[PDB]
């Protein structure tokens, strides 16, 4: 019941 | 409002998914014979395997712990044992049937001392009742049988863990544009598993509702389609993404289409690829479903490749996006048969 | 009545002699084989008197090292005196009889090992025969865990299912001759880079005086690329257009009764659950392919989900076709 | 100050970079395929981590299980052996000390059981334990020798063997042009179906807009029967020749020195004894394009038998030709 | 003297890798070679490995039963001298080398009777107890792996193609010919088999390059030029003759002085294992019977084909024309 987004981060 | 009346029914064949959404009927369902269930218990999940294999081990320790406390009953053994006497009187001179099977707790610990072949020697079978040998024979060849069983299940879960799942990947939707002079039909596949795809093949074809001059119709009929390749052949190498474009030439089963009649053509584009995964052995196939509802006219793909430092860079996110560019319109028959001019396009 | 024999019988399994072939012998290899392929309801048998036949003459072994270093003969004197049978080293303590001997190897196979029949250190034929006991049960534990395995491994695959028409039919299509069977599906996952191909199996002469007695004459099956490759994931009709190339053009349904000759259908491909090639096969006689009788549709079109059929799945409905050769068909092509 | 980014390093191994990506994650079932396939150096080691590590943990759970009982106190304080007559109420018979339990654990779990630690009837967490024990032993057990299966099974394959010359050329044959490297095989098998295709990497631009930035077409490979197949014992030339349909049609002697081709070849086919496909790939930037040089005859027959000397596997002599470019030596005959 | 053939009548190409690079016979090779191997060495390797791990630890064992104090106590004290072993040695009841062999056999093997118990009064012993049995269970494992790899190759047995010696040259249907004859032994079907023949010879290009072998290809009669085959009985594979054949100029009635080679390889996966195989073999000059063609071999006795191999390769003369190809083309009628 969670939302796990999923967001890739930058150098 | 009105559109879902038009929405309810949807002539499809496989699932833009990926699965072949059907409905076989009227079989010749003769029966589903035993051994099927068997070959369920190979291709379980992890938790109902670790379940069914601890329930068994327990059901059998259960089980064969009754049958030796029964024994053990019978042959008069438990009374003679629970004879407080002596400290110990006709506990040896009377041979109990199997050394120290005192009460159903203890028949039980012995049934597990027995059968994983602990040996805990505190209770050791005697060679006075045969009953009891015959017992043990069978617990043994049960318990050995059952250990293979499932070594072999939890084995072949492990050699069928390679696989995680399909890792070929296509266009949200089509394109349709002019190419090196003539109509082109588009399509992206990308892949993202690491290791290659060696011997790779793909197909298009089309399924209609057809009809013939003698009279039959057959109402899913496939038809396939060539891939424009340069020397003919249905071979594509898979390192980027790219796009599989198929010339629609006259001999093409889409000369007739037009560009505004598209909304409400019946015909649907199928691609099936398939290839033999490097690293794994097994030979898988991908396939998709173009519906005539999803074909953006005019429309085309944009670079998705550029140098970087020393190497190139590949993006993803703009992998389906696509550029409306102004096409020639219904032009698939009117330019095809070349007007006087034959420069409309 | 008389029999005109086939090549390949309806259902495969391809029904040739084969004579005057020199022996090879055989191997011990091929009893293993045997062993490997067989199926459970002798497994479960084999593999339980293999044990049963290892415990039975160890225990026979152990009984008969027990006479002869005089345990059975001292054991037996012991009669309330603890002391009088303890003070002679015995070999193997407290195995007196057979039965004794039976669970003394009961235990010392399958490792359950009580210990209250005890081994000690004074007899060597005893830790020779220890260590026999010991490699053979490890022998034969390993070889039948790999036989159980193996068939808990390969009972994936089952027989080939595939369905093809009783019937063929020679129909008209797009203005000409036309041949055309019918071959289905039964299983889940579809196979992979299927393929067709079709022989027309006949003696033929050879114009300068040479026979050949079963020619076999592959011809390709229609498709706009002529690419064998076949989806199959629904009923189908692999056509076979007839041509003045193809040898079925001197045929009409008046010399169709009477004519020596044969079709082979073999079709080959990949199932990827078992990931496994198979291939099957069916052959069609002369009589049995009805002249004209045209196949009927099948699929149908259901609003949400398209639906098929199998219960008339070979039914030859029946529309007008000449009854003439092929030949003559191009002779008076008019109408 | 880099040079022209390369499609694909000489070691094959294409290095491209996919950014942007739908990132999942892990499931936790990765671990076990991670496990299943490591160098032999750890699986020695996991292996013994796994047994050591259970021993211990059950070891500690045997300790507290007696000492929450009263037992240690019952064996430590209490009488050595005359003073004290054991009250049976213990829960694990004589396991007096840590090195004790881990001595009862081994037994417990490795199946040895030696009968000097029994399991008495009293204390029922001492029975849930001890089931508890006995599945996890096994459950490890199964995996780990499923493992170390696994990991014999892959004893046959090592690593692809295929050994592409250093350097392409460019010579003449039958008074056309060509263009030519050199595959070869190494060890004792032969290769089964073997397949080569040759792919020649452009940035080409379209008269329509598009401008595809990495685009690979395919050319042929010269062969008689227009067959990408080739047999291989001794090292192959597989010829591609120059024609108007190909695309290297336009190259020049002196542009080529500054010039944007990427020819890969690619080879793919199984071997005998692994039956495994594989496949094995290499690239030909222009800076490694030769011009003129012909590859060297390589088989000489000795007196006895044929002998292929890799001696000068990839040695080159130079040979007349042209400096125009392949239109200008087919413009015309004058040309 | 003989001239060398490329590959021998029976498989096996002959060849010379003459000053192959040295890749060094790295360490993993040992066990790839344990893994396939013969069963005459399987049982052989098995057993020495078992004995010699057992003896190896059993020297141990009673080592340890040396440095510490025990065999003395056991051996010097009588039964009442002491009246029991007060001082636990490191593992009870251990009195020799053939006690401490029984014990490491009992550890190994999963036995452990009892009388041979151990105390937990030194570590030394514990620490060799737990090395032993993991040892052990290592070697339990790689030999039930080897023996199980062993049983998944039963089907596995052998190679049988049934090939000829004599290759034909005889006319058929107005052309010349290079037939041969192709059996198969085994009860399987070879599922998706092909065929493929090439020619070796040495070449001259006309630029004055040499090339000292070389595979040239030849197609495959069929009416749909298809590679494909389904070997059932005996068939007879041939490569008609046109123009552009290699063999176009053939010397007819000189085939002795012609430095030649024909070789025919057969590709194929068998229906029951599942295996590819790959069946080859060369005709050199002098074993190509000229104007001989083949013999049928079916004839229907009862209702059922009949195939017998007494006259699988046997070729009956039948007289032809002796002249080359471009010889019996070039003219109008020959
Ligand atoms: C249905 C099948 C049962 C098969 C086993 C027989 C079971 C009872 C046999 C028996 O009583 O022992 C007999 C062995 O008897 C033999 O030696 C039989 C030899 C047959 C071996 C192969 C059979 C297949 C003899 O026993 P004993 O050792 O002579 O005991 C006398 C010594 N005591 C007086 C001290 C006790
Ligand atoms: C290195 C010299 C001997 C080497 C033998 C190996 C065992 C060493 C540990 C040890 O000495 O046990 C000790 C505890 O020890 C602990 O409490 C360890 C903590 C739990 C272990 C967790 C993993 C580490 C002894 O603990 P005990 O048995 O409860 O002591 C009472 C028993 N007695 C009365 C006879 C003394
Ligand atoms: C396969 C069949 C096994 C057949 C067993 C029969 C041999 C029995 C030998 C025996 O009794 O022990 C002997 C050893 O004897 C040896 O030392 C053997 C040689 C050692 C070889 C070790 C590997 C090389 C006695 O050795 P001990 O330890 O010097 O003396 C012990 C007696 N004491 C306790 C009174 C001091
Ligand atoms: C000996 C055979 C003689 C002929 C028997 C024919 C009728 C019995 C069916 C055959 C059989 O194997 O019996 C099994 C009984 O089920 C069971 O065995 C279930 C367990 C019952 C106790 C044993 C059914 O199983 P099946 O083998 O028919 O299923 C796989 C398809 N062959
Ligand atoms: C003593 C012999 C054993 C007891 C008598 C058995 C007679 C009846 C056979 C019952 C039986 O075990 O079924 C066989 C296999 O068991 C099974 O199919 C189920 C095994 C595991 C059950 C969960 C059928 O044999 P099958 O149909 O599996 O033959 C492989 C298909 N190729
Ligand atoms: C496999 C076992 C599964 C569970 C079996 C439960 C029944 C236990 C058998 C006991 C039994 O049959 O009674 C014996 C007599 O029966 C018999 O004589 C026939 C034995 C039938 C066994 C079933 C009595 O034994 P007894 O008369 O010797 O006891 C008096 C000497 N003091
Ligand atoms: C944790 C798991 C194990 C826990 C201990 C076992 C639970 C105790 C079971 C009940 C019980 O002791 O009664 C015994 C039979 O039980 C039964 O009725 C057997 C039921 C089997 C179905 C499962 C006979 O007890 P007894 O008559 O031998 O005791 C007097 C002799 N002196
Ligand atoms: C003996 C140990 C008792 C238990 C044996 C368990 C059964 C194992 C099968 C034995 C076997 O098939 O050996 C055959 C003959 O071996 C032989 O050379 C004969 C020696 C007998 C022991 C093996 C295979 O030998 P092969 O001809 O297949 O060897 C060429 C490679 N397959
Ligand atoms: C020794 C080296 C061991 C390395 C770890 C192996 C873990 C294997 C886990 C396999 C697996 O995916 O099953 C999971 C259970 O994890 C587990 O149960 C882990 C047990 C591992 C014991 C070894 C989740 O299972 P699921 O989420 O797919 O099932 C849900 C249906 N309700
Ligand atoms: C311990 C019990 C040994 C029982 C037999 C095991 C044989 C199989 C071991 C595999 C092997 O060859 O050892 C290699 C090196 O061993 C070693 O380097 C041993 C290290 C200690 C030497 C003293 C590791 O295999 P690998 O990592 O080199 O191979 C993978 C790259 N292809
Ligand atoms: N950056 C990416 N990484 C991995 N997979 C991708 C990525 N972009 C798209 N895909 C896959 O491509 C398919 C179609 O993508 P599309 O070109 O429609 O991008 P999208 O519109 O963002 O897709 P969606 O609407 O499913 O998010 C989807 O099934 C998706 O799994
Ligand atoms: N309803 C069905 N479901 C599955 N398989 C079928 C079904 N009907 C037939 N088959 C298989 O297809 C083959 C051809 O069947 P077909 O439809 O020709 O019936 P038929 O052979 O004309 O009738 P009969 O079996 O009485 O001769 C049969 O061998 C059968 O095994
Ligand atoms: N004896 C040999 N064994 C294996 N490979 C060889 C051998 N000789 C040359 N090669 C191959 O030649 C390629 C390049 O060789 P390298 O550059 O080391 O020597 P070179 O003489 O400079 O180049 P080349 O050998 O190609 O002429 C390598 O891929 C190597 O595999
Ligand atoms: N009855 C048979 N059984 C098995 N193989 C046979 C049989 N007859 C012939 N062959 C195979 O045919 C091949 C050659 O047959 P051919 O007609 O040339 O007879 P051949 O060469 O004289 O026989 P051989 O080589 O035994 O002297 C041989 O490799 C042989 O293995
Ligand atoms: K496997
Ligand atoms: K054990």
């Amino acid at each position: 019941f969670f939302m796990n987004p999923q967001k890739v981060k930058p150098p | 409002k009105p559109r879902i009346r038009d929405r309810l029914p949807k002539a499809r064949f496989i699932a833009k998914s990926g699965a072949c959404n059907l409905a076989h009927k009227n079989i010749r369902e003769q029966g589903r014979f035993l051994q099927d269930i068997f070959t369920t218990l190979v291709d379980l999940k992890w938790r109902h395997t670790l379940v069914i294999f601890t329930m068994s081990f327990l059901c059998s320790w259960l089980l064969f712990a009754i049958m030796w406390w029964l024994v053990a009953f019978a042959h008069g053994d438990i009374y003679a044992y629970m004879e407080k006497g002596i400290t110990e009187k006709s506990g040896l001179e009377s041979a109990v049937c199997v050394t120290n099977v005192r009460s159903f707790t203890s028949a039980f610990l012995f049934s597990i001392e027995v059968q994983v072949t602990i040996g805990f020697g505190g209770r050791m079978m005697t060679e006075e009742c045969p009953l009891a040998i015959t017992v043990l024979i069978l617990q043994n060849i049960v318990g050995l049988i059952i250990n293979a069983v499932m070594l072999g299940c939890i084995f072949m879960k492990t050699a069928q863990a390679h696989r995680r799942a399909e890792t070929l990947i296509f266009s949200r939707h089509a394109v349709i544009a002019v190419r090196n002079g003539k109509l082109c039909f588009m399509f992206r596949v990308g892949d993202l598993r690491k290791s290659m795809i060696i011997s790779a093949s793909v197909r298009i074809q089309v399924v209609k509702k057809t009809t013939t001059p003698e009279g039959e119709v057959v109402p899913i009929h496939q038809q396939d389609i060539p891939v424009d390749n340069p020397i003919e052949s249905n071979n594509i190498f898979l390192v980027a993404p790219l796009i599989i474009c198929h010339v629609i030439d006259k001999r093409s089963p889409l000369y007739d289409i037009s560009a505004t009649d598209l909304v409400n053509q019946d015909l649907e584009v199928i691609v099936i690829l398939e290839g033999v995964v490097e690293t794994t052995g097994i030979t898988t196939q991908a396939r998709t479903s173009y519906i005539a509802e999803e074909i953006q006219w005019g429309h085309r793909f944009v670079s998705i490749v550029t140098e970087e430092e020393g190497v190139y860079s590949v993006d993803y996110s703009k992998f389906g996006n696509t550029v409306r560019v102004a096409a020639p319109r219904c032009s698939a028959r009117e330019l095809d048969e070349k007007p006087s001019i034959l420069i409309q396009t």
